[PDB]
RNA sequence: GCCUGGCGGCCGUAGCGCGGUGGUCCCACCUGACCCCAUGCCGAACUCAGAAGUGAAACGCCGUAGCGCCGAUGGUAGUGUGGGGUCUCCCCAUGCGAGAGUAGGGAACUGCCAGGCA
RNA sequence: CCUCCUAAAGAGUAACGGAGGAGCACGAAGGUUGGCUAAUCCUGGUCGGACAUCAGGAGGUUAGUGCAAUGGCAUAAGCCA
RNA sequence: ACUUACCAACCCGAUGCAAACUGCGAAUACCGGAGAAUGUUAUCACGGGAGACACACGGCGGGUGCUAACGUCCGUC
């Protein structure tokens, strides 16, 4: 009655904190937001974070509900 | 009107000297007074709720809020979100010359009265009780009633323990028993 | 009233611990007010006969280590999961 | 609960000027007094200020809160801002409706060249 | 024979039965009966067990069963073709790891919950031993 | 399913045309949007429900 | 330099809990409501004019270890590498090393601006 | 086809392994602007019944999300205009 | 209206269990950066010629089955 499942969708993070990219790459598939878009980072609608700007990815954490957000600071 | 102004000059003063308060603005004052119709069986009888209604406007003035069922609830074969009630929130003139509509003018004709009873403050000043039949206030008369309707009034004070509510109710006569 | 004896650790951590129980000690621990913990060792048969009488928990024992004293409460036990015998123990410098 | 309630109504349009790195118009309106400031979009110094708790635009007044007042803590705050060199903002009510007096100090500001 | 009354799901992954047990001092009466082997009680196995002690005992000395089946162990049948899904529940087993307190007992001399426990530990598939309160 | 495609027609006889779903049942009445008309440039009313 | 309004930083050692508290200035209820605005009803809010009272509510500060929170040390469990026995498991060398608990810390620290008290 | 899982803390991973679902819905159940906050204990209250409705505090997203699971959700994605 | 050798949620302290529970939480592993050494350039691109898609065992991590199989299906050496 069983013999059912789905298809991986390669989710998990792609960029990594510490990494050079330029805008529009990817750094985050998800589902909800486990982690949230910072200070120049964008949000799309799938909640696939994506870089607006040239520069290095960083994880922080702020905030009082201690959620994870990503920024890209320029180099 | 007239309730606002004689609560002042006199209650202020007597309900300072009970335990002896003091600061003005600690005794508890009477706030606001809200009616409610709980109706309950309008979902078979559509019509019994829009009856309802209009004797509240000649009670008080102010037009109803339709209040919704929320939960649904197989339990009395209801829907959610049906009305199921009606209410009015007083405050202000109206609040005090409802007031007046209360005692005044409606108590001395309470069927079967020999005072109300006094142990219902739930335990935080604010007192709850209810009438049976709505035709005890004179904007109603008994020539223009469609039904043997009532409502239950619950009122809301600053008092902060059951005993600083007996004693602001005291201070307005009130019937007691 | 109880007196042992002890000597300082000269090393720390599991391969040690379980090298000392390997040989027939166990490592135990001394802290509470101002003054720093003290790493110990003590041998084992000592201990286990000496805490099976109920005064060994409830009375201030001595611990004689480097032939000073260290006055100290027994605060917590780690028993041997299923043996006899004993892993570790907590005193206070109470 | 009185307080609490205009502080969560603001906080959304806060968040665009952190993420936009704006500069904001920040008012705060009490029963007695209005206050306007000019803060810089970190958050945490003020470059420009003006209130009716200040001797000089106060005592002129009739009452030290009410629309006219507004529209003279509005009048103060845009120009000052001129005489500093800071002219583009975005106006953040803080929750306030934008409506009695807040929208006084807001059309004067805009009247004596400010861009918002 | 004890069982859980419902569970989340029927079937379970195998698992493994490492690491050293949570149970280790008498916590509610005087004496105890400890695990010392590692393995599983089937639920047929403690009642077997908890039978033994009661039947010692006549009607006195209260008893605490600190272990409890909670795992669901199945079969195949005979002449089944392997593959095609996984077996149909049986019966209930708990997971022991050495030093799980099983049984305690207080109400009765230490001499004779020796005695009682011991009628007990010929029904259980792993080694067991006698363990007592102890002060702290 | 249980819901039909439809063709909204531009009201200036440009032969630009959207296609969308409706409940014909539950609402069928002629549905009317103003659409961008690449044609004519310019947000134009659009008529048709079928 | 002490106090309160405003804007943030840090993001529970920053918080409840109970006891005390302050109103000249600020905040605060607050009084009147005909009109800018307003109640799926009500000047409660939204709020316009207002300053007679008022620290009572709350707001701000302080004391407070009943609760949360921060939580060592030493040990235990695991574990990557090598090897080993009784190879459903564990052990030895080695480096990394919990979690809960424990003695313990604990009643926030700040930059700015404005006003009020020396 | 989708969701979780075995899947050994990046991605993927197998079997007639373990549990569920989709073949639709919406003209607003869409955009935006303003604005809004659940579940459930205790007590009191007209017909109040364990639980229609008004009130008081305790409580703090267990509510809610057009439906399967998961991750999200308060700046709400939830609720109303 | 009362009692009640009955059953008994919530609530509290004690106590274990969970692959599809997590307010904690490693060891590895992967991504990215820089840097010395060593490395038959081991790397990447493009193009020319193929074979290959029946696998086995052992170690460990697991589902399955009986922690049965010279069983079976994956991950990894
Ligand atoms: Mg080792
Ligand atoms: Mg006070
Ligand atoms: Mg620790
Ligand atoms: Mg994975
Ligand atoms: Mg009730
Ligand atoms: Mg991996
Ligand atoms: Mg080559
Ligand atoms: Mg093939
Ligand atoms: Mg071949
Ligand atoms: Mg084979
Ligand atoms: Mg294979």
């Amino acid at each position: 009655r069983n013999g059912r499942d789905s298809e991986a969708k390669r989710l998990g993070v792609k960029r990594f904190g510490g990494e050079s990219v330029l805008a529009g790459s990817i750094i985050v598939r998800q589902r909800g937001t486990k982690f949230h878009a910072g200070a120049n980072v964008g949000c799309g609608r799938d909640h696939t974070l994506f870089a607006k700007a040239d520069g290095k990815v960083k994880f922080e954490v702020k905030g009082p509900k201690n959620r994870k957000f990503i920024s890209i600071e320029a180099e | 009107a007239k309730l606002h102004d004689y609560y002042k000059d006199e209650v202020v003063k007597k309900l300072m000297t009970e335990f002896n308060y003091n600061s003005v603005m600690q005794v508890p004052r009477v706030e606001k007074i809200t009616l409610n119709m709980g109706v309950g069986e309008a979902i078979a009888d559509k019509k019994l709720l829009d009856n309802a209604a209009a004797d509240l406007a000649a009670i008080s003035g102010q037009k109803p809020l339709i209040t919704k069922a929320r939960k649904s609830v197989a339990g009395f074969k209801i829907r959610q979100g049906y009305p199921i009630g009606c209410k009015v929130t007083l405050r202000g003139e109206r609040m005090w010359e409802f007031f007046e509509r209360l005692i005044t003018i409606a108590v001395p004709r309470i069927r079967d009265f020999r005072g109300l009873s006094a142990k219902s403050f739930d335990g935080r000043g604010n007192y709850s009780m209810g009438v049976r039949e709505q035709i005890i206030f004179p904007e109603i008369d008994y020539d223009k009633v469609d039904r043997v309707r009532g409502l239950d009034i619950t009122i809301t004070t600053t008092a902060k323990s059951d005993e600083e509510g007996r004693a602001l109710l005291a201070a307005f006569d009130f019937p007691f028993r | 009233m109880f007196t042992i004896n002890a000597e300082v650790r000269k090393e720390q951590g599991k391969g040690a611990s379980r090298r000392l129980r390997a040989a027939n000690k166990f490592p135990a621990i001394i802290y509470g007010g101002k003054e720093a913990p003290l790493a110990i060792e003590l041998d084992h048969d000592k201990v286990m006969n000496m805490q099976a009488k109920a005064e060994f928990y409830s009375e201030v024992l001595t611990i004689v280590v480097d032939g000073k004293e260290i006055k100290v409460k027994a605060q917590d036990v780690q028993r041997h999961p299923y043996k006899p015998k004993l892993q570790h123990i907590d005193f206070v410098r109470a | 609960d009185k307080k609490s309630a205009r502080i969560r109504r603001a906080t959304r349009a806060r968040r665009k000027l952190q993420e936009l790195g704006a500069t904001r118009l920040v008012v705060h309106r009490t029963p007695r007094h209005i206050y306007a400031q000019v803060i810089a979009p970190n958050g945490s110094e003020v470059l420009v200020a003006a209130s009716t708790v200040e001797k000089a635009i106060a005592e002129q007044l009739k009452y030290t809160g009410n629309k006219d007042a507004a529209a003279a803590v509005g009048k103060a705050v845009a120009e000052r801002a001129l005489e500093k060199g800071i002219k583009d903002v975005s106006f953040d009510r803080s929750g306030f409706q934008y409506h009695g007096r807040v929208q006084a100090l807001a059309d004067a500001a805009r009247e004596a060249g400010l861009q918002f | 024979m004890l069982q859980p009354k419902r569970t989340k799901f029927r079937k379970m992954h195998k698992g493994r039965n490492r690491g050293l047990a949570q149970g280790t001092d008498v916590s509610f009466g005087s004496f105890g009966l400890k695990a010392v082997g590692r393995g599983r009680l089937t639920a047929r196995q403690i009642e077997a067990a908890r039978r033994a002690m009661t039947r010692a005992v006549k009607r006195q000395g209260k008893i605490w069963i600190r272990v409890f089946p909670d795992k669901p162990i199945t079969e195949k049948p005979l002449a089944v073709r392997m593959g095609k899904g996984k077996g149909n529940v049986e019966y209930w087993v708990a997971l022991i790891q050495p030093g799980k307190v099983l049984y305690e007992m207080d109400g009765v001399p230490e001499e004779l919950a020796r005695e009682a426990f011991k009628l007990a530990a010929a029904k259980l598939p792993i080694k067991t031993t006698f363990v007592t309160k102890t002060v702290m | 399913g249980i819901r039909e495609k439809i063709k909204l027609v531009s009201s200036a006889g440009t032969g630009h045309f959207y296609t969308t779903t409706k409940n014909k049942r539950t609402k069928p009445e002629k549905l009317e949007l103003k659409k961008f008309d690449p044609v004519v440039r310019q947000h134009v009313i659009y008529k048709e429900a079928k």
